[PDB]
């Protein structure tokens, strides 16, 4: 997961 | 299916927070949202609730405290509440990009009880698909569509037995992949015994002095603790 | 398997529109008009405004409108026998439009009971099928009366529930997968109030002016809108 | 697939006519008369007027008249045993029409049953398309107390319901489909509930005024003089 | 299925009335008992049923007032009430041989309503074998076996039904075969709806002072004219 | 094709009788006494006289009579164990007839259920039909009793019904067909209701009067002596 | 088919006895005692002398006595388990009979269901046609306990009742085809209804009088003193 | 199927009855425990029903009144109430040993109204091993097991019909091999059961609280007179004076 | 079918009691926690019994009086309320490892009443796998998930046969392999007669003055010594 | 045609 | 149609 | 076969 | 396909 | 039987 | 045999  | 109580230690180890955008509700939920459980909120209009879904739709995204990393969303719509420009007010707050967090949170409307339960079930699916990956399952709200299927009296066997079941599978949604649940419900809190059961915690909001609300555990006794004051703006939930 | 993401469905949003009033006071009430993928209930007594304001929206539907409204179709189905021509020709004539032109845009059918009335909703989901873009608008009115009709002695409630919650699910199925604003009316004496996402109380004010409110909302002055009806319609 | 343009309903509506009670004030109260494509149901207690009203109209409806009417032939269809052919006669007097003219131009059937009831008004939608604009009238007198007969005691009250909507819905759709006016009488108890009260698109209480005088009034419409009219009864039929 | 109102009226004129004996009970009526319809009589013990029954048995077969030429009688019993003796006594009075009278009365005992039925089937197919001949049919007592067969509650749709057929059937055969039909009723008037509206005239009757009976319309309003005065005697019902 | 002139119908109810029950008032009060071509119903409390009447018409039934009656046999069903032929002793020796006489044309069955009953009567039919005129009286002792045992809860009461109303329609047409007289006794509560009210064409209330007498009344008439009668009992009957 | 003269009825009917029941008064209230070819139930209260009733007859129906009697045996049912041979030995004592005599001419059997008692009573019919005149007397203490028992509860009440009237119908086809008398004792809340009040020939009811004495009066027969006998209870039985 | 009146009053000389420690109590059931019957007793709670149940389990072993021989006990316990302490003190109070009067009285746990049914037809089958063994069958309680598994309304027939198999059961069980039948009971007062179980039982016992630690025994549905009652005690050695 | 008398006494030799904590509180359960039977307890929130579950779940592994040698524990839980860092402050404060305590408790969710008893025959097969090695069954809580399955009435019977079905398994388990079971339920103490029958000893927990509880003997006279004085702490119940 | 009785 | 007259 | 009466004084 | 608003006058 | 004295 | 817990 990346993070916005 | 038996675990030892050192298996449920570790299992429980990695239980998470998704902070709610208020100090004060934070601590009154003891960090935030918890994963595996359900998590309830009922109240009148206008103190809070979709507010606070959209609120957690951005928050759940975000690194946290305890080590959170954040992680995608599901958002069941009973309501057609749903405004993915709140998001973009709360992603301007928080200062995160509006695409980047509207490609994180899965939508789904739904129209009728069953329909919710075939939605909840392929829930159940694209949390296997892979596992880590979504962190919180929001239902706005729980149970809308069963007081719409089944209005008249008679049918209340059934309607229960529905109920029971879809609530049932949504605790193992929880605690099997490690989700925060959060749901909405309306009043008349509605559900009785099998939605006071179901859910880990409830909150009960209501309006305070001007533009301020109250979020309260509910049951509990008229003490100052049990009860936490939040603001609600463009920006969402906040102190 | 039927998800989008909330980006998608930003996209799909982005398509939403009004339909105006006819009245400033009545769209910003609304926040701009009838809004689509969504069902609007106009409920009110005699003489109140409920058949004006689908006439007027029957003729409002076609004009190029506010946010690049291009105009589009309406279909009207007609449970109370009160859909009247004549009432768009004056409108028409107000707005300074052709009435034959209003006239071929407007699909209409009568609903004789509320069976007949899901078949020819299915009939009008097959004919947005057939082409997006082309329709605009769905007005019923009115929205439950052939129910009550249909099902009137006790005991066969639970039924008459049951179709109603169905017929509604439809609708809101169609309102929103085609992007039309759907507008019913109802009559006075859960299912109704949930399927609705804006609920309109229609009454008299002083004189010849009509009062609309946001049922169920607090009674505070920015929730209501005075409008007037003339021979063309809905206006300020 | 079932649906029609507004152009072409309103091409449909320019061919709607009425058919004058014989009075000036109730046809102002109706609108100018009895109106097509619609029903139009009349209750009241005994000698309020349903029966002269009837047979008014049975004359009326063969008379030229206001907004290019030709007249034309009239069915009956009778549940009371009351229809009488010579108040025909003593209205057409009144009138100066020809009797053995009105009395050709009326087509004229007993109901015993409701089953037997529904079968004749399928004749008479059969008849009605044979060749539109020969008949412009359609009078039951009356509307359901075929149905009250048939099912009477509790319990029955399901099929009761379906067989008079599906006979309303008939009378609608052989109204509309072939531009009559369709004419009602009932009694009061006015009976039928919501049903009757939807299929009729205009409902007529009759009462008695001060002596012979009678008096026509728009159902569950507010109390208004407007809402109402005063008409008479003569040997020659309905009156002002 | 329809007639034209010139044939209905050319029907009507045949309409003949029977007279009761009694001359204000006869203009209570207009005339008698009328043709082409139901007249149902209910009352107490001892009120006129079976004195009114055996008189119209004798009148009918008598020469009266509008041309009436007389003719034959059916008798349907169902109360083991018919004395043939009564008759004999009425015609004695009127002068008229015992042995005509008897030989123009056809009657049958029914046991069951389906038996009643059966017997009223080929009352029909009688009278269809040659038009005029029989005048009156006599009915006593009209439910009597329907209370019977369904006296439990439970099988009152059924006893309802059946209820409607035969007084559908009584209809038909009165109207089409232009006959009288006369029928007498116990009260608890029974039959509700279905036997209100089968019947074309309900006459209620009661004692009056001394030995005179009085004869009404039923769910008349208190007045006069809807009401006679009659006197019953060996000779069957007369004048006071 | 099922009917008869009023003619015919005058001829066969000329052939018409009547069993005098011992009592000149009472037969004066029934028109001659037990008719022909009817039920007649005798209800009352205990020690009325209903088996007295039973056993007094179980010997004039075999008597000659006014009107030109000759006499002939009875069949009686008995559902309330009662009927004593010593009682016919008595009554013959009151008369000055024959005991054995008496007791060989009186037939007897015991009835233990509703549906034995009916088969009873079944037989009786048929044995009524395989010679007319032969018998005269059919005495039931009691009418419906077994009908009040065999359906006593409700739920059933509309198959009591029924059978009610069918064995009633039976034994009418028993009685008119073969030109018999029908006497039936009756317990109250009168039972019946509707139906037995209907079926029977005479009903005789029972009562005590003065001293040993008792009276008998129209049941459902009017206040007035000529429908009421006073009789007597004694060893020799009504 | 099925018919019989009323002189062959008289003939069978003149070998109708009466068993006395030890008291003068109860016999002429009975007009000679219990009667053949029939059944005569008896009810009351408790100590109303029921129990002391059926002894005494399962004495008295031993010895020859008016009427012709000449004396027979005797068979009795017990459901409420209240028969004791040393009554009919005081009672045995009291008629100068030998003991061992009269307890060998009763025949005894517990019934502990309806079902059970039926049985019983086709054995009964069974032993009485093995040699006819033999037996006098059947006595069942009590005729329908245990049809309360087994079906106490409502719905199946029908059953109830179709059963008990076969049985009545077979226990009247008993007496009446081989000329004995039926003895049975009931309880009172008298139950059964009009089933039982038809069956039954004779019913009588038992009630306590002055000191020791007891009474026995004619069910449902007006308020009359000729209805009524005084007896008296010792431990030689009824007097 | 039948006997004549001679053979059963041979069969009943042989009842006897079973002292209660008390003899107030024993005077008012004629002696004690009956043989060829079912004696119960309903209560409330500490008014004697387990002490009763203990000390006859200890009683029916000893010689006493009427030629009474002694001998072994059936037990059937379906409230876990049970104890063999309590016997060991009884049997200390009556001087008998322990471990004999433990090997005399055979135990048995039911856990359902079918089990209950089941174990009652071992119960028979052991009695007819061989006949005079065996003279007390205990059941505490008769009917605990058929309130638990049938407690809805609707299964109220079958329920009341299993009852009734049962307690005729027992009754041809004491009354074919010549046992007393014990059995505790509930109340709800009156007692459980309705007719089934009245009629069921040859004797009542309504036990209640005395003055202080006094218990009272009454026979049921009795009338309101003393003798009709009974003043007892209960001890470590069970019911006494 | 059937043992002696002396043989049931030898199996009763073998109950043991573990200790709740209290000392008072096992004053009033003659030592503590009873094997071969059931104890059930119940009462409002925050009245003691997740913390008596707790505490049990760690003394159950001490030995202790009477010849206790210590065994493991089972655990089913309805009610999402089991959390291993209690059982670490209990150890902390009994002085005993983390891991070792962790590791000899068997931990199993239910989610419906059909699972429970699935659960309870996985038990049943576990403590038969090796007898002497469980002591200690807690079940909290005993029946909120057959009133969440039938909430409406009508199917209340299938409801109430289950629950007895349930609890007689219970009772042969306690008795069968001599373990302890204790459960918690909830007031409305629900269940009716059939868990009134089935729990062997049933405890009514209510608040004390401040920060103390009361448990109480339900049912019982209103007297001192069917009551008990305990307090709640980190480490659990105690004095 | 009918005969009238006389 | 024709008008009567 | 015949009854006997008990009979010993 | 293109919708064609009316305009006249 | 032995009593168990 | 059972393992009791013991660090202290």
């Amino acid at each position: 997961f990346v993070p916005p | 299916g038996f675990l030892t109580a050192f298996e449920y230690s570790e299992k429980r180890k990695m239980v998470f927070h998704i902070t709610t955008g208020s100090q004060e509700f934070d601590k009154l939920l003891g960090g935030g949202i918890e994963s595996m459980a359900i998590t309830e909120a009922f109240g009148e209009f206008r103190t809070g609730k979709t507010q606070l879904s959209h609120t957690l739709c951005v928050t759940a995204q975000l690194p946290g405290a305890g080590g959170y990393p954040g992680g995608k969303i599901i958002f069941i719509d009973t309501e057609n509440t749903f405004r993915p420009d709140r998001l973009r007010d709360i992603a301007d707050r928080f200062n995160v990009d509006h695409d980047a967090v509207l490609d994180n949170v899965l939508y789904a409307r739904a129209y009728t009880s069953e329909h919710q339960m075939e939605l909840l079930d392929y829930v159940a699916a694209k949390f296997h698909e892979e596992a880590g990956i979504f962190k919180l399952l929001i239902i706005d709200s729980i149970m809308a569509l069963f007081r719409v299927d089944f209005s008249g009296r008679g049918e209340l066997a059934e309607r229960q037995q529905k109920l029971a079941q879809m609530l049932s599978r949504l605790q193992k949604i929880s605690e099997e992949y490690n989700v925060a649940v959060f749901v909405t419900n309306q009043m008349t809190p509605i559900g009785g015994h099998i939605l006071a059961h179901a859910s880990t915690t409830r909150i009960s909001l209501r309006k305070g002095r001007g533009e301020l609300r109250i979020a309260k555990i509910y049951d509990s006794p008229e003490m100052p603790e049990n009860e936490a004051t939040f603001a609600i703006t463009a920006g969402g939930i906040g102190d």
